[PDB]
RNA sequence: CUAAGAGUAC
């Protein structure tokens, strides 16, 4: 404890001392690139979706989403959307003509994990579907936390 | 012959003794057995298959598996590491289930008598919570208003303190020896009298008060300690001290074993 | 299809991708998806 | 939020003893000293847990339910 | 090079081997054993190169020259050989 | 900005020599050093290739001669591979390896002296109490750096000139 | 993140023994023992037995970092006595000081009618 | 990308 360190009870921490929630929110908004070009969420599929990232797309379910209650860690795609593009394009050894949509997704923090609490959807100003996805885990204390 | 006990008080859930023709480190190896070494059984995986309360999952969890859990029979119980079933078996863990729902229009308190066993004990003595207090309710587990459900099903392993303070059987144990300070063990701290500043010890009226003039006893040991034992509620007071003194005695065999084991090799 | 609750009724609303985000009883735009089926695990540490 | 159901020092079982504490400060208007001294809580560790415990899970529950079945 | 060269009989700096010197010896030594060159001394176990070129200049095997250069831009050749390794 | 460095919170250990320096072991696992495939270290190279990069000690890449460089991750399913003399191991940093340590308000050098490596399994550097004066550093949230030599010149010299015992007088 | 499990504390690792001897070099008759998964609770009553003994001339152990659950002892005794059998006794003496203290707490006990 | 704000250790 020299040098403002502290020792913390190791048993007392076990029995709920300092323990803590902590709550994130990702937004996405589905937006009108211009009158017919209206970005949707859904779960990408690798036969029609460019860009879409390394992270596993597993856990979301139909709606582009992922239901409360399903464990998250860094990288996983939370909020799946896609938006159109002009198609007939052939680069990169596969891309083909099927590509027809650039994969917009929101994935977790690289370096949290923890619960999917809430998702919410509803509609903007413009009128076009949003969501905002909470995400709740566990701090308890350790050594490098301050107090 | 060897170590001698004799215990002032005996109740449900203290015991206080004298623990006396012993040295320093067999009593403080005992206490420190007895605080972190005894196994017990306790809630360790919940399953939450409904909440709509206004706490979180891990909260109730952490909150179930602080739940102390009858234990006297633990032994017959297996770890879940040496078992082998594939997750937890009849042999190796105890299935409760919680089950609440808010139909009443005021406030619906889920207590710990509402954790029901599922699993069958096979005649054992394990399993059920713990019940101290007159109204016959357990710890307040969790609270409902109207409309509100929380169901789910928790598996409850055997541990020790060590893995997590959530199996410890002791609560505080209290340790003293030499009351009245011959063995010179503290320099006190005082501003004018150090007799008058520093109230003397229930445990003084034990032992013979130094006569003040008589030279500093350098050949004295420390022995004769004062101890009290409390319970949690998962074993009988008598039974924490027991199994810690069996505990203690099974390391040191193990560890004899072990030499003689690779003596032989 | 896929199930939502409105935020005050508590009203269990399935509805697909073409339909609009309203609830059917009083008309409120905010909606929060129903709990997940499968099984989830929580160490009780 | 709710009661701990140990006390972090010692790990003495407090969490059954808040009804009672609450009942024995309306029913029998007993001071906070003498309601702890009754229930048995005699370290002061244990003192401190039911003694500064504020029951927040009350304001949670005046709020209606997000899902009511 | 050969009006820079100072020719060896009238060199005027220390004989002895420079801090940065035997630091930049010892690198180079290790980074040449790393790439398998050949060994002057008998090993006797170590693997680790860098110990393997200490163990070299402990005694003299390394046939590495310095060039200390002169502020003028003339220098003079000293070679591990002939230099102290005092520290 | 630059490669091969970490940075986090630092704490006091009594038990680490003065010259020794407490690596988080996700740290250590992250950060790699390149060592050259040579017939005195094959042996344990080609054990650290096979322990793979998910478990310490182990290795993150194969650079080989060609340029190529086979990434451990992945490679499991095209099997051993054969190391050959020339390559090179991107492997772990494992005990006793030279790395340079920084507290960022870097005043006078021995703010940035050179320490040895200490694998310990908790998410903070541990340095000695003693070493905090050069660096000024206390243990009220201070966050330090650390920096990986990739050669072996970098090495010999960051441990013949900037190593904590030399700095202990100061000129 | 970085923070090993807790079972690690008391549970053995795989390949790794609970004793492990080696001489010592630096004074004749003399070993160092490794006990793993060990701590202080082991550690002082073995040495504290030890010393007990009259043919121990020394006997200490340290935990050398609290993060591992490991300590050494150091062992020396006369010529002519190995150190693992003053181990054994001290071993044997503990043991039986702990029969016969649970031997006189249960007879104790059983005489308790206010219990 | 830019801008702005709150900071942490000196
Ligand atoms: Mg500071
Ligand atoms: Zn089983
Ligand atoms: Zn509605
Ligand atoms: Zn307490």
């Amino acid at each position: 404890n020299q040098e403002d360190s502290m020792i913390m009870n190791q048993s007392s921490i076990d029995r709920g001392l300092f323990r803590s929630l902590f709550f994130r929110s990702y937004m996405d908004q589905e937006k009108k690139y211009g009158m017919s070009i209206t970005e949707t969420f859904e779960k990408p599929q690798r036969t029609n979706t460019l860009r879409m990232k390394h992270g596993t797309y597993d856990k979301l379910d139909d709606d582009g989403l992922i239901a409360p209650g399903v464990r998250v860690s860094g990288e996983d795609v939370i909020i799946g959307k896609t938006t159109p593009i002009s198609p007939d394009e052939e680069e990169l050894g596969q891309r083909t003509a099927y590509h027809s949509k650039r994969d917009a997704s929101t994935p977790l923090r690289s370096t949290e994990n923890g619960i999917v609490d809430q998702v919410l959807v509803t509609t903007n100003q413009d009128g076009l579907k949003f969501v905002k996805v909470r995400v709740r885990t566990t701090k308890i204390p350790q050594i490098g936390d301050k107090f | 012959e060897g170590p001698q006990v004799k215990i002032r008080e005996a109740s449900k859930d203290n015991v206080d003794f004298i623990l006396s023709n012993v040295d320093l480190a067999m009593a403080n190896s005992l206490r420190r057995v007895m605080i972190a070494e005894i196994p017990t059984l306790a809630i360790d995986s919940v399953e939450v298959e409904t909440n709509t309360t206004v706490l979180a999952d891990e909260f109730i969890a952490h909150r179930l598996g602080l739940i102390p859990l009858q234990s006297m029979d633990i032994e017959q119980l297996e770890y879940s590491r040496d078992c082998f079933c594939e997750d937890h078996c009849d042999k190796c863990s105890v299935v409760l289930t919680l089950q609440a729902f808010g139909e009443s229009e005021s406030t619906t308190n889920v207590y710990s008598k509402d954790l029901v066993i599922v699993s069958n004990l096979m005649g054992r003595n394990i399993g059920h919570p713990i019940i101290q207090d007159k109204e016959g309710n357990g710890v307040l587990i969790c609270k409902l208003r109207k409309g509100q459900e929380l169901k789910l099903t928790c598996v409850a392993k055997k541990g020790i303190a060590k893995e997590h303070a959530k199996w410890g059987p002791a609560a505080a144990i209290e340790f003293e020896y030499d009351p009245w300070n011959k063995l010179k063990h503290t320099d006190y701290w005082y501003e004018q009298d150090s007799a008058k500043e520093w109230p003397q010890s229930k445990n003084c009226e034990y032992e013979d008060p130094p006569n003040e003039g008589d030279p500093f006893d350098y050949k004295a040991q420390a022995d004769t300690f004062y101890m009290n034992v409390e319970s949690v509620g998962s074993i009988p007071v008598d039974q924490v001290v027991v199994r810690g003194i069996d505990t203690l005695q099974k390391k040191v065999a193990s560890i004899l074993l072990a030499l003689t084991q690779m003596d032989q090799d | 299809t896929l199930k939502y609750i409105c935020a005050e009724c508590s009203s269990k609303l399935s509805l697909s991708r073409t339909d609009a985000v309203r609830c059917k009883d009083c008309g409120h735009r905010i909606l929060l998806k129903a709990r997940t089926k499968r099984l989830v695990q929580f160490e009780a540490r | 939020m709710i009661v701990p159901v140990r006390c972090f020092s010692c790990g003495k079982v407090v969490g059954d003893k808040w009804e009672s504490y609450l009942n024995l400060l309306q029913e029998d208007e007993l001071d906070e000293g003498t309601a702890l001294s009754r229930l048995g809580l005699k370290r002061y560790c244990c003192r401190r847990m039911i003694l500064t415990h504020v029951d927040l899970i009350e304001k949670f529950l005046r709020y209606n339910p997000l899902e009511k079945r | 090079l050969k009006e820079k060269a100072i020719p060896k009989d009238q060199r005027a700096t220390t004989p002895y081997m420079t801090k940065y010197e035997r630091a930049r010896i010892l690198g180079t030594r290790a980074l040449q054993i790393s790439m398998n060159a050949p060994v002057f001394v008998d090993l006797e176990g170590e693997t680790d190169p860098l110990r393997i070129a200490m163990k070299e200049l402990a005694e003299k095997k390394i046939p590495l020259v310095i060039r200390r250069y002169l502020p003028d831009g003339s220098f003079e050749d000293w070679s591990v050989e002939e230099l102290i390794v005092d520290l | 900005r630059v490669d091969f460095s970490a940075r986090t919170v630092i704490s006091g250990d009594p038990n680490l020599e003065l010259d020794q320096v407490g690596v988080p072991k996700s740290i250590a696992k992250t950060l790699t050093y390149p060592e050259v495939v040579t017939p005195y270290n094959i042996d344990r190279l080609t054990q650290l290739v096979r322990n793979g990069p998910n478990e310490h000690p182990g290795a993150k890449y194969v650079i080989r001669d060609s340029g190529d460089r086979i990434d451990l991750r992945y490679s499991k399913r095209a099997g051993d591979i054969q190391l050959q003399y020339g390559w090179k191991v991107e492997r772990h940093i494992m005990d006793n390896d030279p790395v340079l340590f920084n507290r960022q308000p870097s005043l006078h050098k021995m703010s940035m002296m050179a320490h040895r490596v200490k694998v310990i399994p908790y998410s903070t550097f541990r340095l000695n109490l003693s070493v905090t004066s050069p660096y000024n550093a206390d243990f009220d949230g201070d966050e330090m750096n650390l920096h990986v030599p990739q050669s072996e010149e970098t090495r010999a010299e960051l441990s013949q000139l900037c190593a904590v015992p030399l700095q202990i007088v100061s000129p | 993140m970085n923070a090993p499990d807790r079972f690690e504390l008391f549970l053995l690792g795989e390949g790794e023994s609970k004793l492990k001897i080696d001489p010592d070099t630096k004074a004749p008759n003399a070993v160092v023992i490794t006990f793993e998964k060990e701590d202080h609770t082991l550690g002082n009553l073995i040495r504290a037995e030890l010393l007990n003994d009259r043919k121990v001339l020394f006997a200490a152990y340290k935990v050398e970092h609290p993060f591992f659950a490991r300590f050494k002892l150091r062992i020396q005794t006369t010529e002519g006595y190995d150190p693992k059998d003053a181990l054994k006794n001290a071993c044997n003496s503990i043991i039986n000081k702990l029969g016969a203290l649970k031997t006189n707490f249960e007879t104790e006990w059983n005489l308790q009618t206010l219990a």
